[PDB]
Formats: C-alpha cells, sequence, structure tokens
RNA sequence: GUUUUCGGAACUGAGGCCAUGAUUAAGAGGGACGGCCGGGGGCAUUCGUAUUGCGCCGCUAGAGGUGAAAUUCUUGGACCGGCGCAAGACGGACCAGAGCGAAAGCAUUUGCCAAGAAUGUUUUCAUUAAUCAAGAACGAAAGUCGGAGGUUCGAAGACGAUCAGAUACCGUCGUAGUUCCGACCAUAAACGAUGCCGACCGGCGAUGCGGCGGCGUUAUUCCCAUGACCCGCCGGGCAGCUUCCGGGAAACCAAAGUCUUUGGGUUCCGGGGGGAGUAUGGUUGCAAAGCUGAAACUUAAAGGAAUUGACGGAAGGGCACCACC
RNA sequence: ACCCACUCCCGACCCGGGGAGGUAGUGACGAAAAAUAACAAUACAGGACUCUUUCGAGGCCCUGUAAUUGGAAUGAGUCCACUUUAAAUCCUUUAACGAGGAUCCAUUGGAGGGCAAGUCUGGUGCCAGCAGCCGCGGUAAUUCCAGCUCCAAUAGCGUAUAUUAAAGUUGCUGCAGUUAAAAAGCUCGUAGUUGGAUCUUGGGAGCGGCCGUCCCCUGCUCGGCGCCGGCCCGAAGCGUUUACUUUGAAAAAA
C-alpha cells in the first residue's frame, strides 16, 4: 500500500537469483567506475547513472559487476550531492507546485497535493537527520526552498 | 503492514490445514519460524518441511498430516515464570494429556513440557494441539 | 486441488505467474545483442530500455522506449544473450 | 481490547477508567449527585414525621388506591410519599407521628402499581407495623 | 651538583600488518526513469440548441392552465409561424453498476499549467514504515457579510382553486435566493449506515487501465509498425454471478470469514428506553449556529431480523346472473 | 462495676502506683459445638416367602404410623459442696430434687411461574389488599383476608441499604460498532503505540540399552601437586549496554 495513495501497486523491479556476474560483460569494476564519473561529470544522479548504464553498456547491477553501488562510488570521490537526490527531487517538486499555486488560489487541490508533497519532504529530512547525512540544523522552509534548486 | 512475522506463517498453516491441503507455502521466513516448525514436526503435528533460499528471506513449503488442529502465535510475546506457565496451559491448551505451548526461553525456543526439565521460562511464542 | 508441488512448479505454471509470486523470485527482462546493417558493432540494449540507445559512431539510432519492452528499429536484429 | 502492545498498560487502564463513566450503576455510584438527591443521603432507613395520609391511584392495568403517608424527614426537612404496608395498616398511623421509614426494594426505584413512590413505613412511634398487624404490640397512646 | 636506563601517563610522525572495514535489496516504503491512462483540479478560450426579453413581418381570436375550473395574458394583436438581436443559466441524446478524485465532487471545443494512480523496470536510497492525542488542509446544499449580474426556477408573500377548514398538496405571479467574485459557516441518510494497514482461505465469465504473448480479418497499402477486432496470461481498480470455505440473531457477507480452537498492528467510538444532543460552563462564529456536554427525574421494556395471519387508497391472476354484458 | 492477681510500664524501687491492662455486667455484630426426645408391646399398613386364579393363612424376617400403653434415659431449670478466682461469676466435677399433652409447648417466611410446597374449604368482588419481575383481585381467587394442610431454612428466619459473585451487562484474560447503542465527512500530521529478513556451527571426552544424560570450544598482577626466565593450575581486577528467565541474599509479627 502507498504512503499518500489508496493505491496497493506491485510494480516492484525484481533482481535475479545469481548474484554472480554473467559472462560476456568484458568492462572491469575499474571502466565502470570510470563511466558512473563520466555519467556524474555530465550531471546525471545515481537513478538516472544507473538507467543509462544498464540501457546502452549492459551492466545490470554496480553493485554486482564491482563490490559497491552508484552513490557509493560517488560519495568515495566526492562526486556525489550533498543532499540526497530523493529529498531533492521532492524539494524541486514542492518549489514547482507552489510557482503554480502563487496566482492560482482556486486550485484547492493543488494546495492539498502540495501538503503531501511538504510531508513526504519532512518525512525524509526525520529520516536523514537520526543518519546525519543532514545537519541537525537543517529544516526544510518553503520561503528557504527556492534557493535550494 | 507485516510486523509479526510468526504470527503470517502460523495462521497460513491453520487456514490450509482447515482448508485439508497437503503442503503449504508460507511466503517470508524467519529463523524463529523455522525453529517453531521444528518443535511441530518433533511431535509429529507437521510433516518433515523445507526452507526455499532466495537472496531475500526464505520461503518454507510445509507438508501437512490432519494431526494440526490449530497452531497459533500470541501477541504480544508476554514474559512467563515458570509459576504462571500452569495458568498459560490451564487457559491456551485443549487438555492436560496434549497441546504444547511454545515459549523462547534462554536455553532455546521450545514446549512447555522441555521448560519444565531444563527449569527455564521465557516469552511465550505460541502454541499448537 | 488439494494436493499441488509447491516446491516443483511445472515450467509452464512458472512462467505463467507473476515474477514477484514465483516460487524463486526471476525477472521476465533479458539483455539483446542489437546489431544495426549500415554500422559494424553489436550494442548490448536492454529489452525494457526506457532511454534511446544511440550508434556509437552515429549509423542510425536502434531503439525508442515505450510502455514495456522498447521498439527496436526496422532493420536491427537481435540475440538474446545468457549466462 | 484493540490494542495489544506489551507498552500499552496506561492506554488499556486510561481507556477503561474513561469508558466506566458511560456505566449507569458506576456512574450513580462515584457522583455526589445521585447521593446528594437521595433523599434518606445514602442512608438504609430514616426516622420522618406523617404531615398526611395519602391516597396514590394504582397504574394503569389494575386500579386499586395505595395508601402512602406525606412524611417530613428530620435529618433533611425533604418531603417522601411513603407506603403502608398490610390490609388496614394506615388505621394505626395518627397524624404527626414519628415513623421508621425504609427503602421499597429496588434502590430507589418506583414499585409495582404505585408511581413515584420508593418507600414503605417498617414501624409507627417507634413500634414494629408487622406487630401492630399480627397484633403482638399494642400501640402506647 | 646532576642527567639517564628504568617504571608510568599525555602530544604526535612514517611504515608494515588486518582476506583490511558497506548482509541483502522485502510480493515494505520513498524517489528517478519510460510510454500510456482518466467527466482528476486550476486558468483561459470556444461551441450548442433551449429559455426569457426585444424588434420586424404574416394571419387570426383566443391563449395559458387544470381531475374540473379560476387567477394571468389578449383585437393597444396574446398564443402561433418566420428572420434576427441581447442576456444569463445549463451542458441533453452519446452516458455505462464505465472512469477519475482523500472525501465533498467531476461531462461542449481547444490551449496552457502544475498534479496523480496503475502498469513497465536486472534504476536508485536502504527501514526511511503502519496507525495516530496536539495541530492542520479540503469539505454538498442551505444560511451570513461586501460587490457584480439577474435567464430560468422559486423559501416568504399576494392571489386563484380544492376543502368542513387548507396559512398545504394543484395553478398564476413572485422577494430573498438560485449564478459569478472576495470573506465566512463546517454541517448532510457527508451512506458501503461497513476506520486504516497487512497476511491467508473458493470457483466462474465479464468490464476499465498498463504490460506481455498468439492463428486469423481490416485500415495508413508499398512492406513494416502502429491502431480496430479476435484468443489467452500477469498486475492494479469499480463491479457481478456462483459455492455447505466459514461466519452470523437472521437478513445476508469472498468479507461482516480465518473468534471459547478466543492475542497480526493501531486510531476513533457504544453500554436498556426516555430526559437530551436538553440545562450549564468553556470555546469558534458578524449571525444562524457548530465542537465539548450532564443531572434530577421517568421507565419494563424500546429495539433488530425473520415467520404466520389480518390489512392496503399496491401489482398480477381467478370465479360467480346473490356480478356484469 | 471489681482488681493490680495475670500482662507489662513508671519510680529512689524484691515493698508503692497504673480506667495501660485484667475480671465481671450489658451484648442474636459475628464465629464454633449443639437439646427440643429415644426404645419396646400392641392395634394397622407396605415389602421379602410356602401357598392361592381372586380372597385369605402364618409371621419365623423387616419397614412405617396412632394424645394406645409400658418403663428405662439424660439435661433445661432448681440447688448443697468443691473447683474456679485478687474476691467472685461462668465452665468442668458432683449429693439431692428435676419429664408424657415429655404444656420443660420452635420459630421465621412461604405454597401461580422464576422457586421447594394445595388447582382444598370459608370471606371479599379491579374494593380491600398482595405483588423484587411477569402478574393476581370485577361472583367456580392455585396469588388478597383467614382455617386446615404442605414446603424451606432452623435457634434462628425475614426486611432496607452499601458492596462482591452471577457481569463475557466495562471485556488484560474477554465484549461490542452493516441493520439492535455504536466508525470521526475526508485526509495529512507530532508525541503515544507497533515495526521485515539477516550476524555459530560442527564435533572432542565419557556412560545406558541407532537414540538418549554430562565436561570443553575469550585474555593479562599475586602463589601451590610440580619442574631445568617460563610451561599446567589457584586468587584478585578489566571485560557492549538493558529488558527477560533461573538462583541467591534480604524482606516485622498478626
Amino acid at each position: 500500500g502507498r504512503m499518500h495513495a489508496p493505491g496497493k501497486g506491485l510494480s516492484q523491479s525484481a533482481l535475479p537469483y545469481r548474484r554472480s556476474v554473467p559472462t560476456w560483460l568484458k568492462l572491469t569494476s575499474d571502466d565502470v567506475k570510470e563511466q558512473i564519473y563520466k555519467l556524474a561529470k555530465k550531471g546525471l544522479t545515481p537513478s538516472q547513472i544507473g538507467v543509462i548504464l544498464r540501457d546502452s553498456h549492459g551492466v545490470a547491477q554496480v553493485r554486482f559487476v564491482t563490490g559497491n553501488k552508484i552513490l557509493r562510488i560517488l560519495k568515495s570521490k566526492g562526486l556525489a550531492p550533498d543532499l540526497p537526490e530523493d529529498l531533492y527531487h521532492l524539494i524541486k517538486k514542492a518549489v514547482a507546485v507552489r510557482k503554480h499555486l502563487e496566482r492560482n488560489r482556486k486550485d484547492k487541490d493543488a494546495k492539498f497535493r502540495l501538503i503531501l508533497i511538504e510531508s513526504r519532504i519532512h518525512r525524509l529530512a526525520r529520516y536523514y537527520k537520526t543518519k546525519r547525512v543532514l545537519p541537525p540544523n537543517w529544516k526544510y522552509e518553503s520561503s528557504t526552498a527556492s534557493a535550494l534548486v | 503492514v507485516r510486523m509479526n512475522v510468526l504470527a503470517d506463517a502460523l495462521k497460513s498453516i491453520n487456514n490450509a490445514e482447515k482448508r485439508g491441503k497437503r503442503q503449504v507455502l508460507i511466503r517470508p521466513c524467519s529463523k524463529v519460524i523455522v525453529r517453531f516448525l521444528t518443535v511441530m514436526m518433533k511431535h509429529g503435528y507437521i510433516g518433515e518441511f523445507e526452507i526455499i533460499d532466495d537472496h531475500r528471506a526464505g520461503k518454507i513449503v510445509v507438508n501437512l498430516t490432519g494431526r494440526l488442529n490449530k497452531c497459533g502465535v500470541i501477541s504480544p510475546r508476554f514474559d512467563v515464570q515458570l509459576k504462571d506457565l500452569e495458568k498459560w496451559q490451564n487457559n491456551l491448551l485443549p487438555s492436560r494429556q496434549f497441546g504444547f505451548i511454545v515459549l523462547t526461553t534462554s536455553a532455546g525456543i521450545m514446549d512447555h513440557e522441555e521448560a519444565r526439565r531444563k527449569h527455564t521460562g521465557g516469552k511465550i511464542l505460541g502454541f499448537f494441539f | 486441488p488439494l494436493a499441488k508441488d509447491l516446491l516443483h512448479p511445472s515450467p509452464e505454471e512458472e512462467k505463467r505467474k507473476h515474477k514477484k509470486k514465483r516460487l524463486v523470485q526471476s525477472p521476465n527482462s533479458y539483455f539483446m545483442d542489437v546489431k544495426c546493417p549500415g554500422c559494424y558493432k553489436i550494442t548490448t540494449v536492454f529489452s525494457h530500455a526506457q532511454t534511446v540507445v544511440l550508434c556509437v559512431g552515429c549509423s542510425t539510432v536502434l531503439c525508442q522506449p515505450t510502455g514495456g519492452k522498447a521498439r527496436l528499429t526496422e532493420g536491427c536484429s537481435f540475440r538474446r544473450k545468457q549466462h | 481490547g484493540k490494542c495489544r502492545g506489551l507498552r500499552t498498560a496506561r492506554k488499556l487502564r486510561s481507556h477503561r477508567r474513561d469508558q466506566k463513566w458511560h456505566d449507569k450503576q458506576y456512574k450513580k455510584a462515584h457522583l455526589g449527585t445521585a447521593l446528594k438527591a437521595n433523599p434518606f443521603g445514602g442512608a438504609s432507613h430514616a426516622k420522618g414525621i406523617v404531615l398526611e395520609k395519602v391516597g396514590v391511584e394504582a397504574k394503569q392495568p389494575n386500579s386499586a388506591i395505595r395508601k402512602c403517608v406525606r412524611v417530613q424527614l428530620i435529618k433533611n426537612g425533604k418531603k417522601i410519599t411513603a407506603f403502608v404496608p398490610n390490609d388496614g395498616c394506615l388505621n394505626f398511623i395518627e397524624e404527626n407521628d414519628e415513623v421508621l421509614v425504609a427503602g421499597f426494594g429496588r434502590k430507589g426505584h418506583a414499585v409495582g402499581d404505585i408511581p413515584g413512590v420508593r418507600f414503605k413505613v417498617v414501624k409507627v412511634a417507634n413500634v414494629s407495623l408487622l406487630a401492630l398487624y399480627k397484633g403482638k404490640k399494642e400501640r402506647p397512646r
């Protein structure tokens, strides 16, 4: 069951049993990391990196090929973003909605969906403060939000 | 959401045996389910089972007789002294002649009758008869 | 039916079922040796691509994204590779 | 119970505590309003002084005249219509007599045919109304 | 006269050594991605009859209205017929036990705007979750305040009937209102009279959305590949039929089942009928009122489901010259 | 009311004082034991047996009821004495008296149902009254008022009121919420509550007849079963932190 919907969807990605790398994949773990760096430098998220990789370069899971996963490869060298991509995207969506709702006070549905998105943010913020990957001093305020692109 | 995985298991193999199934898939898996089942097996209530290893939590497939009248969880896992264990088997089993409260002691997950002779109480997991 | 071989699903039954609900979890995707006739190189494309996989040294654009499986452009062939 | 948490003692106790007030038998005993408005002030019996002898018309079905006695209670100064038991026992009650008065049986609820009379007369002038009815004691005048 | 090894504690530089350190990726959850999907919402634009009013032209005395009439209109030309014009409502038929939305709700065209479920995924984060005192958003209709507009309909009111009366049902007018804008109000039989999350336990053919597969027919004809049908499967949704799963007081419910064989998590909430959602205090509101909310007292029942009968100003069938033809 | 004799306390104190305390009196708060008759002979009746179709015979065997009769009983009371005790009392002991209507007299509530026990008789006539509730009472009242009778508990039994069980009608065990009372209009949301899977196992030592019951699978300052600075081991001190369970200490009597 979804967080802020009645939806009981089951559209999950389903990894195979065999964590063992396939045969055909000729790229060594280092050249995969080198290509991950090349994608990160272009300005892509670990989500967008992983998609571009498995599509055009036949690398199912970076964790399967290498040891580690894409953010931890970004983070080790310091190509990772300061605030997480998923909490970035909710703040990005909240600034989009709030801009729409500046000149559309009639749009009561928007206003309700804003409160649902605000709740997704506060909920993730609270999680990342327990894991100290955000400052304890940090708090998403909608007036301070437009600077956080 | 799913919170007591041992509840999902015992209710699913209870539902299944009431229906008359020869075996039943119980599609999350924990070490506590596996110890509980081995206790039900040692007293011959269920048949020799099978733990399917995916690389997540397992799935178990449990051969059934028609001996298991009911298995069940006690949630929450109440603490049971050796004093109190009479009052549980008094109100939670269908007789003194059969039925077994499983309770997780320090010694290990086991029936109430071994918790007597080992002289160790602990937390009631469930029961079966 | 009361008695079902729950441990031994016949492969007609397993491939029928939802990927998550299979006795062991198993995807419905696969990698393709997609080759265009204009170019020399065999590119590895993911079946459910969801991007525009291009010819590196542009002779064409190979696949186009849809709901499920991507459309392989007319002219292109595919072998499904496995381990 | 609808919260079987191991750490839920106060919710389960504090709910039960709150929902006991929706019981009648509890709400009655555990407020002053039932014990204050009680004409006897929570006592079993009560001596009062007859100020008139009163015929009360029985209920809808059956139809006699129930011979009760209007009483000024000593302790409170409160007004009570109290029934007089067996056949021809209103002949034993001179006016301005100190009568000992009990409940009727239903813990301050109206009994049988008698509308809003919760009390019976037990003794009259400190002589028992059963003893006068059986003729064992004679009325001291 | 000392500084030392020695013990013992701090600050700190290099090397080796550790198999050097990150469990998995939930038929939990968030987020990205993809092509869809929907009377989802907002802003604008656009259309369609119809209604009412107005003007013009025609011909004629009735028209409206009702069970029957009357009020009303009407030779100063009504109603009717034809061409236009204006305004404001409203979106027929298509329109479904169909869809979307948290609920209230949502239906001319087109554009913009952000939003959303579902499916697809060998993408990512990796327990972030479930439910929730406080606090909060939205919340039909009516109603309140200040504007704008006023076509229709129409609380109050004026009549005209019916009637014993008729401050009603019927009819003709008709103010507030109905419409739009800004601000309240926060309630409905706001209903599935059914809290939310999760697991399990029957069968069947349908339908809607996405995906995947399969003979054939048809279109873009010039192959493709996409639509339209066709035959299956998978997930998610609104449903339906059926069954001694089981439950239930039953009616009935694939949930209202998996409950004396009683324990998956959690919120709200009931305790005989009245008194009473009343009095009182607080609080919100301009108001109307809303939220919280007793007691005395009164009472042997009130009530639920089902059965049989009687009864109906309900439906259908049948008989009779004590009924008709 | 009597007393410091008991119990203890106070004092300079083996010696005085104590309405503290003790002893009687009142006492159906309540608790324990426990009389109100037992036994025979007769009429009688029911049940064993030879016997009879039925009646009837016998009672060797029983069992029950009649203000029938007959002695044998023992204490309620009366009461000398001792004992009791500070002095008495009560109790216990014990001379003498002390029972046939054993008048040395058992009540209290009931008898329609719940609920044990009259469809009896006389009275009343929706009156009087009964009746916890349902009900009874308007001329054959099973319910009122009485008589006889029967039932229940019994030296007790009824009544009013608080309170417990019955109440799974407060529900932790364990209730309910479509329609009987009941799910907030809907959603978000903080404390509260609940929260996925996963991190040690195989065998070494020994016994009984393949299965059972035991010991072992952390490391570095001080000495005793010993040895040519340390080997085996004994006693300290550091050792993820809690809940839990088992044991131990400790916890006034009544």
